[PDB]
């Protein structure tokens, strides 16, 4: 009767730029790609539809990005997963409720004064997106060969800098570096990790 | 010709607004008349409390139930001696406010090497921006972070071998008003020794 | 107050540090000609006003420049007045909002006063 089930609740998070993905569990090895779509279209009058072709996420999970052209908080959805012609399941998704930020980059580390070490990355938003303003940081270093020493800088402040006093800093090995983000006045939960950065420092 | 007024909102308790008296052919009395436009209560007001410098008119000042933010303000500023010879003007008070200093800063650490920073202001948390600064006793400068309308700062790396020192200013901007003007650094506080 | 009555003042920020090529076009004035409305209304209407804006402008030639630059700003403009209809109308959650009205007025001024009223809304909530 129905073949094709979806196990639980999909659940969707947006970077609040272009996209949301929706991830979800089918009840058996499924081809996503080839027997679902998922439909969505903004609750707004004069709006159209549109069609996502989900990815495939592990033999019976799926995932599907929704593209946006853009984002507001006001902005909700309707989702419509199909299998064919029987309709798997229906629900809602307001992006500005379930941000995920989009994982900083660009992480370069300064050693020009001794004193203290300066780290510097870039905000993945362009200023004018609601999110540019609003986003802290953490900042994670470690030692390579001794991994087990690690810490996490948490940056409170705006800049995408940070200074750590080089008397925490054993010379002669090399630290890695990377970083994430998250913007409490949405509740978002944190990005991905930033692609690292080894250094050698003296 | 006369000089302009300039006024400025204080912490939108009261705002004063003056002159410099020392451009003028003659010493006067220059009369200062306002009215907010478009808006109810149109009827033009007189400078309720002068203020003087040099035994001549300084400026006025208003209180609070005469500032209205979010309302063209215009000011007039009238001579005496002359009848015909004055200027009008119009403001939009909501970005001539200066905040008080943030008071009350206090210290405390919330982890092994998270090193918090608080303050509070005054009636104006969600209005405010702020500009926190610190450095060592070695430093030949500040360094300066800015946290928006929260008011907690916070060190990531601190220096058990430094003493520090920090202060914050705030400003009202830019959700509520886009006022240029900071307000005075507040009273310093230190942290740890040597 | 939470984010939405601020995503709209930013924009409006953002909207009035610099006037393109059709701010000096008119719109209805619905504040000019204000009747004790209720406060919803006001949102409503306002994104009434700036969606026929929009709709009526997006694709006009006089609008998009002879350069790139000002070509962009114009497809930047449309795009900032969606986020504010779109916003707007969350805020007031009414299904119509009529503005019969006739009183005129430039695009420039009437986003200059909206955001006046926005930045006082948000000043009375803590
Ligand atoms: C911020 O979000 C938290 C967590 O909610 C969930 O986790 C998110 C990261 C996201 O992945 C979603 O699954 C959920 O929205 C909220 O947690 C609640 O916090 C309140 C206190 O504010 C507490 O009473 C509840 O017990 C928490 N709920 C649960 C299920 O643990 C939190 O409410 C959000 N904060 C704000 C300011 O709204
Ligand atoms: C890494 O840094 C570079 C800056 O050189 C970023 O590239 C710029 O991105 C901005 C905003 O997206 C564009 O407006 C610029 O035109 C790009 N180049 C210039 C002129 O710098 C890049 O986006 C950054 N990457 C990350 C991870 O944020
Ligand atoms: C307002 O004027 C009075 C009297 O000149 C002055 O003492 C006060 O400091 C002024 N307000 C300011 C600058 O805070
Ligand atoms: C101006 O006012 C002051 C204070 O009332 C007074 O002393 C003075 O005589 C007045 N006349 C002028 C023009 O100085
Ligand atoms: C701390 O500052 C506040 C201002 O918000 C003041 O009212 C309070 O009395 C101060 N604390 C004390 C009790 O000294």
């Amino acid at each position: 009767a129905d073949p094709f089930k979806v196990l639980q609740e999909p659940t969707c998070v947006s970077d609040y730029m272009s996209i949301s993905t929706c991830e979800w569990k089918m009840n058996g090895p499924t081809q996503c790609s080839t027997e679902l779509r998922l439909l969505y279209q903004l609750v707004f009058l004069l709006s159209e539809a549109h069609t996502c072709i989900p990815e495939n996420n592990g033999g019976a999970g799926c995932v599907c990005h929704l593209l946006m052209d853009d984002v507001v908080s006001a902005d909700q959805y309707t989702l419509d997963l199909w299998a064919g012609q029987q309709l798997l399941w229906k629900g809602s998704f307001k992006p500005s409720e379930h941000v995920k930020p989009r994982a900083p980059g660009n992480l370069t580390v300064h050693t020009q004064v001794s004193d203290t070490l300066l780290l510097t990355w870039s905000n993945p938003y362009p200023p004018d997106n609601y999110l540019y303003n609003h986003l802290t940081y953490a900042v994670n270093i470690w030692s390579e060969n001794d991994p087990a020493d690690f810490r996490i800088y948490q940056v409170t402040y705006l800049e995408p800098s940070l200074r750590i006093a080089a008397s925490t800093l054993k010379s002669g090995i090399s630290y890695r570096a990377r970083v994430r983000a998250w913007a409490q006045c949405y509740n978002t939960t944190w990005s991905e990790w930033s692609p690292s950065t080894k250094w050698h420092n003296s | 010709p006369l000089p302009e007024v300039q006024c400025f909102v204080f912490n939108v308790e009261y705002m004063n607004c003056t002159w410099q008296s020392s451009s003028e052919p003659q010493p006067t009395n220059l009369t200062l008349h306002y009215w907010y436009k478009n808006s109810d209560n149109d009827k033009v007001q007189k400078c309720s409390h002068y203020l003087f410098s040099e035994e001549i008119t300084s400026g006025c000042q208003l209180q609070k139930k005469e500032i209205h933010l979010y309302q063209t303000f215009v000011v007039q500023l009238q001579d005496p001696r002359e009848p015909r010879r004055q200027a009008t003007q119009m403001l939009k008070l909501q970005n001539l406010v200066i905040p008080w200093a943030p008071e009350n800063l206090t210290l405390h650490k919330l982890s092994e090497s998270q090193l918090e920073l608080n303050w509070n202001n005054r009636f104006l948390n969600h209005c405010l921006e702020h500009l926190v600064q610190y450095r060592t006793d070695w430093d030949h400068s500040w360094t300066e972070q800015s946290v928006d309308y929260r008011h907690k700062f916070s060190l990531p790396s601190v220096d058990g071998q430094k003493r520090y020192t920090f202060r914050v200013r705030s400003r009202f901007n830019p959700l509520c008003g886009s006022a240029q003007h900071w307000s005075e650094w507040s009273h310093p506080i230190h942290w740890g020794s040597n | 107050c939470d984010i939405t009555l601020q995503e709209i003042i930013k924009t409006l920020n953002s909207l009035t540090e610099q006037k393109t090529l059709c701010t000096e076009l008119t719109v209805t004035d619905i504040f000019a000609a204000s009747k004790n409305t209720t406060e919803k209304e006001t949102f409503c209407r306002a994104a009434t006003v700036l969606r026929q804006f929009y709709s009526h402008h997006e694709k006009d030639t006089r609008c998009l420049g002879a350069t790139a630059q000002q070509f962009h700003r114009h497809k930047q403009l449309i795009r900032f007045l969606k986020r504010l209809d779109r916003n707007l109308w969350g805020l007031a959650g009414l299904n119509s909002c009529p503005v019969k009205e006739a009183n005129q007025s430039t695009l420039e001024n009437f986003l200059e006063r909206l955001k006046t009223i926005m930045r006082e809304k948000y000043s009375k909530c803590s």
